[PDB]
């Protein structure tokens, strides 16, 4: 079956928010303990 | 027998469990009062022997140099066992479709996820520098130090963070649409909120339901594995050692039968009081009592087996090191918790065969607290036993523990009371749901004839 | 709050002679029991006695000594 | 809607991704405290109670590094000078002056100047000098351009995996053994294939060897 918020407008845009989260608090944690000595 | 008595209907069901709950906190009652008096109590019992602990060392215990596990590690197999019954009723009894299931696995989850939060003390405060345990964890730092991960105590923290983490969230998700009954139940305006944001707007519905079993049945047959490998890994930090004792190979499914076993044991001890203080005859019933001390007297009887498995191992072998063990276990200086362990174990589970016995209360609670002191004189066996005498006769000497770890013991029992008292002053302490949906499928039953 | 306190150094006022610092020196001492003495190499670490090793050269000692000298 | 406003939702996910931000900046606050300048007392003038000079001493009047660190190619000690090593030169330049005054008022009684230890290890770490300087590893590499310095600032932070990035890779830091004392060395533009010859030169053991525990710590 389909997905509840399925045909919403904004789930694209929250899905791209919430992977942007990510990786920005990836590369900045990679930063922080592997480029920052 | 039944395991829901007639006469209930899903509005008795949801006042009758939801009331005990939601009560105003001057209508508290005096027996809920002087236990949580007495679990505070001991509480500060814990606190004191945590803070001298940490204040002068782990030397305050009776460890020493050929016993360097002791009271402690005893105390944490014990408490971590406890949980094993919780969350195989959580899960398993989930996984193989058992309809007793439904009227103690909340109250048993919560017995298990305080019983992993007093367990989880105890690597901290043996550890001997208690601020250290996160170079356990893999965490990184500017050293490059990892932590071994071939060391079963690397497995162990693993398991120990999974296994809180997994039983914390299948706990909340098994209280949410109780968290949306207690927040439809409530009457002032700002504990409405207390249950709201933790329900986050469950509304019951059917699309909902649906994924929400779809999450309970893959939880359940994830965290069925998961209890059998984190009481597999707990036998693995001695069964990967070459301690004569402790390299027996039959300690993972032995491990799993005396966590079992002892938790079990823990449940029916307090199902009882529950049970008999609380209108919760029609829900927790002689039936369930029965099947309790069933799956208690099949895990006990594998225990048995296993000390069966342990007396053949030495026997069979000709190693002097295997048969010292079992000559040091029947003839020792710590020989007491042996014939006692035999005796609490072996001797008090024949009664368990007999359908009385099986259906009496107070003897279910008598072999209950037997099975306790048994279990916890298992553990003595395992780890003192077995440390004490050694491969090299030089290096043999006396484990005698000290007033302080029977405090910080006695402690964790406090802390472990107060965190129930705590559970079943503000959270039902059986499932709202899944009761009243069990009392559907006992109607559709009766109509089905 | 800082990784480690200060930690002041304290050096000399006159260097000695045939020292040099951080290389631990030995002297050829003799530590007795019974009145009769044995060779013992002490090892000066910075000017001050904290190892006794035995003297190869002596006969008493022939480079081991025993509980006693050890523990001076 | 019985209980609950419009904006709950926005509300509940909008404190759902700040909880997790805010654990993420938590962790991410005590990495960087941990790692910080200040706390591992990096780039920060360590102040003396005389206030030596290392950029007049070396880069304007000359004195060799050996002068007065006399015991760096001998032994783990790199020597703090002596008051009389001071006075040697200080017996004629500058004397009645009030910032040589605590050098004079050493050298008179037994008390010491009481330096501050700028590179400060925590005392299971057990640094050699002497193996380090012979084996082609130059004084500017490790401790910075101490000949430029007014007053000695800590360069790095004296991290165990700083440690062991040379003793896993010294091919990007050797030098030849002659260019250690020398402040005006520069590594050249290719530099690995000149590290490999000097590594295979001096007999520098394999990064196992070097990254064994006891190497270190005792
Ligand atoms: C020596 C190492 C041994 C490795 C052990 C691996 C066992 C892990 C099994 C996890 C349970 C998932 C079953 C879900 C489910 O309930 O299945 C439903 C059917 O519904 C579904 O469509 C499935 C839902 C999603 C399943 C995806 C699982 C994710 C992958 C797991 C990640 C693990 C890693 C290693 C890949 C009905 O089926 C059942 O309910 C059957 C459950 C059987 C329980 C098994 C009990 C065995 C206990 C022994 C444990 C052994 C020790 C070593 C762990
Ligand atoms: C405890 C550690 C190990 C756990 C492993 C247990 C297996 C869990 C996953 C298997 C699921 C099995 C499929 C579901 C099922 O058939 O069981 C439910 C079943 C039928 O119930 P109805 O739907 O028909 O309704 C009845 C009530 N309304 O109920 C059962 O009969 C339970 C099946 C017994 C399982 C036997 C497993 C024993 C494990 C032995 C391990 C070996 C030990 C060696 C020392
Ligand atoms: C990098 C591998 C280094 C080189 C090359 C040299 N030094 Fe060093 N120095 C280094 C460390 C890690 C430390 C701390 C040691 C400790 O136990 O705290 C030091 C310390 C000094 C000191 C203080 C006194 C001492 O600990 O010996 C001095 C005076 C010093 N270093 C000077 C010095 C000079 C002049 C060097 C080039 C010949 C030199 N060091 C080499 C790191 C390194
Ligand atoms: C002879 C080679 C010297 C040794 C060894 C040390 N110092 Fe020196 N110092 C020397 C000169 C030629 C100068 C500069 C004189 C000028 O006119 O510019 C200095 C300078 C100082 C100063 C500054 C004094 C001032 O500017 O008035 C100080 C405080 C100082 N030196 C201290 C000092 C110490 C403590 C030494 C032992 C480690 C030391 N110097 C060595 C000559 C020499
Ligand atoms: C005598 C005139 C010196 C010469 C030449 C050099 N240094 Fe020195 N060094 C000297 C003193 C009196 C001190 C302690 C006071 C201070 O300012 O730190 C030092 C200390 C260092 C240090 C700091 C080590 C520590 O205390 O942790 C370093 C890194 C150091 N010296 C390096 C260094 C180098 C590379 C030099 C040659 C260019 C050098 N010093 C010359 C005295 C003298
Ligand atoms: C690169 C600039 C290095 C850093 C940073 C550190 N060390 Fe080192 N170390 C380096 C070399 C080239 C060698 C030579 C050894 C060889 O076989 O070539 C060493 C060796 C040591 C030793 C000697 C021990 C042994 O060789 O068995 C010690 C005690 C040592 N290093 C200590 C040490 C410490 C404690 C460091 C962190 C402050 C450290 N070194 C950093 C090069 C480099
Ligand atoms: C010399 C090249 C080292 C080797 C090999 C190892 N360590 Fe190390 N250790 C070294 C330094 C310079 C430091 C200080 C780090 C700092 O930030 O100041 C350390 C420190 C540690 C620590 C931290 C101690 C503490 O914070 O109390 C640990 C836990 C440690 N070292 C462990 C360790 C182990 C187990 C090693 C062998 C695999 C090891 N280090 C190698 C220098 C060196
Ligand atoms: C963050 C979770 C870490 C807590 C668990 C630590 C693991 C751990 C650490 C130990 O030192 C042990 C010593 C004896 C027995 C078990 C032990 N366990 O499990």
């Amino acid at each position: 079956m389909q997905p509840e918020w399925s045909g919403d407008p904004e789930v694209k845009p929250v899905f791209l928010a919430v992977t942007l989260t990510g990786m920005v608090a990836f590369l900045l944690m990679v930063w922080l303990f592997a480029f920052y000595w | 027998e039944a395991y829901l008595l007639p006469g209930e209907t899903y509005t008795s069901i949801s006042a009758k469990i939801g009331d005990v709950p939601l009560t105003p906190p001057l209508k508290t009652p005096k027996g809920w009062l002087a236990g949580f008096s007495v679990a505070f109590f001991m509480l500060m019992i814990f606190f004191v022997s945590v803070t001298w602990l940490f204040i002068r060392g782990v030397g305050i215990w009776g460890i020493n140099i050929p016993v360097g596990w002791g009271m402690d590690i005893i105390n944490f197999v014990w408490w971590i066992g406890i949980g094993h019954a919780g969350t195989l009723i959580s899960a398993i009894l989930l996984l193989l479709n058992q309809g007793w299931r439904n009227s103690i696995n909340r109250f048993a989850e919560a017995m298990t996820l305080f019983a992993v939060a007093c367990a989880g003390l105890y690597p901290i405060l043996h550890l001997g520098r208690p601020w250290l345990f996160y170079w356990l964890i893999p965490y990184p730092n500017t050293h490059g130090m990892w932590p071994q991960f071939r060391s079963a105590l690397a497995w162990d923290v693993f398991a120990i963070s999974t296994y809180a983490t997994v039983s914390l969230v299948f706990w909340l998700v098994g209280l949410i649409p109780d968290f949306a009954t207690l927040r439809d139940r409530a009457k002032n305006i700002w504990v409405k909120r207390l249950y709201g944001i933790a329900a986050l707007g469950w509304r019951g519905s059917a699309r909902h339901w649906h994924r929400y079993e779809m999450a309970s049945i893959l939880l359940a047959g994830l965290s069925t594995p998961l209890v059998v490998s984190v009481h597999s890994i707990i036998s693995l930090d001695f069964a990967i050692s070459q301690v004569p004792g402790w390299q027996v190979t039959v300690f993972p499914p032995y491990f799993v039968a005396g966590a079992v076993f002892a938790g079990f044991a823990m449940v029916l001890l307090l199902m009882i009081p529950v049970r008999t203080f609380y209108g919760f005859e029609n829900y927790i019933t002689l039936h369930h009592l029965d099947v309790m001390a069933k799956v208690m007297l099949t895990t006990g009887m594998i225990v048995v087996y296993g000390y069966f498995m342990e007396v053949f191992a030495s026997l069979y072998s000709g190693n002097e090191f295997e048969e010292y063990l079992l000559y040091n276990r029947l003839f020792g200086p710590s020989s007491w918790a042996y014939w006692g362990l035999l005796f609490c174990n072996a001797v008090a589970i024949q009664p368990l065969w007999f359908k009385k016995v099986r259906q009496n209360i107070p003897a279910l609670l008598i072999i209950s607290l037997i099975v306790s002191v048994g279990m916890w004189l298992e553990r003595y066996v395992i780890i003192v036993i077995s440390l004490e005498r050694d491969f090299l006769p030089s290096s043999w000497d006396i484990y005698i523990p000290t007033i302080w770890d029977w405090s910080l013991y006695i402690g964790t029992f406090g802390l472990f009371f107060t965190l129930l008292f705590l559970f079943i002053r503000v959270l039902p302490m059986i499932n709202i749901f899944e009761m009243r949906l069990f009392l559907y499928q006992e109607t559709e039953k009766a109509k089905q004839r | 709050c800082t990784y480690q306190p200060r930690q002041y150094i304290a050096p000399f006022d006159r260097q000695p002679e045939g020292r040099v610092p951080g290389i631990p020196q030995y002297f050829a001492s003799t530590l007795t029991l019974g009145g009769y003495g044995t060779g013992v190499l002490v090892r000066s670490n910075e000017g001050r006695p904290t190892k006794v090793e035995g003297n190869p050269r002596h006969p008493a000692s022939l480079g081991g000594t025993d509980l006693f000298a050890q523990a001076e | 809607a019985q209980i609950f406003p419009r904006n709950a939702n926005l509300l509940s996910r909008l404190s759902i991704f700040a909880l997790v931000l805010l654990v993420v900046e938590g962790i991410l606050i005590l990495g960087v405290y941990f790692r910080s300048n200040y706390f591992r007392q990096v780039n920060v003038a360590i102040e003396q109670p005389v206030a030596f000079s290392h950029q007049l001493h070396v880069n304007v009047v000359g004195i060799d590094c050996r002068y007065c660190h006399t015991s760096v190619d001998q032994s783990y000690f790199a020597n703090i000078p002596a008051t009389e090593t001071c006075m040697t030169c200080h017996s004629q330049i500058k004397t009645y002056s009030p910032l040589l005054e605590k050098v004079r008022e050493s050298y008179a009684t037994g008390k010491p100047i009481e330096w501050v230890k700028v590179y400060d290890l925590p005392n299971f770490v057990y640094f050699n000098h002497s193996i380090h300087v012979n084996k082609g590893i130059g004084c500017s590499t490790c401790h910075g351009q101490v000949n430029n310095m007014p007053v000695v600032w800590q360069q790095q932070a004296l991290y165990m995996g700083w440690c062991l990035n040379c003793h896993r890779n010294p091919e990007l830091y050797v030098r030849p053994r002659e260019e250690v004392y020398n402040m005006d060395y520069v590594p050249p533009s290719n530099q690995l294939e000149i590290g490999r010859q000097l590594v295979a030169e001096y007999g520098i053991m394999p990064p196992d060897q070097l990254t064994n525990c006891y190497v270190c710590h005792r």
